[PDB]
């Protein structure tokens, strides 16, 4: 059971760190609102699905 | 109500020393919580004389 | 008689029963986030816990089970007291250093 707990902790830490790196790998102006394209390139799909 | 809201944000956030903030990548400054902006009682504000 | 029709009401029940579980559970979890799982899911810099997670395996490879057991309590305590977790996962400083 301690083995399983340790593996779960490792998976969680790995996912968090890697998500931080992927978010940091793409700079993004801190302020300008979301572009019209981006929005229709993300929101639209969801609604249809 | 928006004007009085902004100044307090400045007050304590600056009485502090911080540790370098807000690089230009949205979604990072949302995780800048700390103990220095909760050093005031929520009702201990004498707006009226 | 193409499959005739089993009580359409019952069909609708199941037809909704499925629509329910999926959204009321899976979709909810995927879109949204529990008020409890905020202290863990978002961390400014998760590079110090990964060091311990790799180091325990590294010790495990080279025997030395004493260090292997003494470094699991150190990890289990970080998920107990949120103050130490917040202190340890704070973002690093060499940039302005």
């Amino acid at each position: 059971f301690d083995f399983f707990n340790m593996e779960n902790f490792y998976a969680h830490i790995f996912n968090i760190k890697c998500a931080r790196q992927f978010e940091a790998a793409y700079p993004a102006p801190r302020g300008i609102p979301k572009g019209k394209l981006v929005k229709y390139m993300m929101g639209f799909p969801i609604i249809i699905g | 109500t928006e004007a009085i809201r902004e100044r307090y944000q400045k007050q304590i956030e600056r009485g502090a020393a911080e540790r370098d903030f807000e690089p230009v990548t949205y979604g990072h400054a949302k995780r800048a919580g700390d103990y220095y902006m909760f050093k005031y009682d929520p009702e201990n504000d004498d707006l009226v004389e | 008689s193409f499959l005739a029709k089993v009580f359409k009401g019952g069909v609708i029940a199941v037809y909704l029963s499925v629509i329910l579980v999926v959204g009321r559970g899976l979709v909810r979890g995927i879109f949204t986030t529990s008020p409890s799982t905020v202290m863990f899911t978002e961390l400014p810099n998760a590079d110090h816990l990964l060091k311990i997670c790799l180091d325990i395996y590294l010790v495990r490879e080279a025997k030395d089970f004493m260090l292997e057991q003494d470094l699991f309590a150190k990890l289990i305590f970080l998920f107990r007291s949120p103050a130490t977790l917040i202190e340890w996962t704070r973002m690093s400083k060499k940039k302005q250093e």
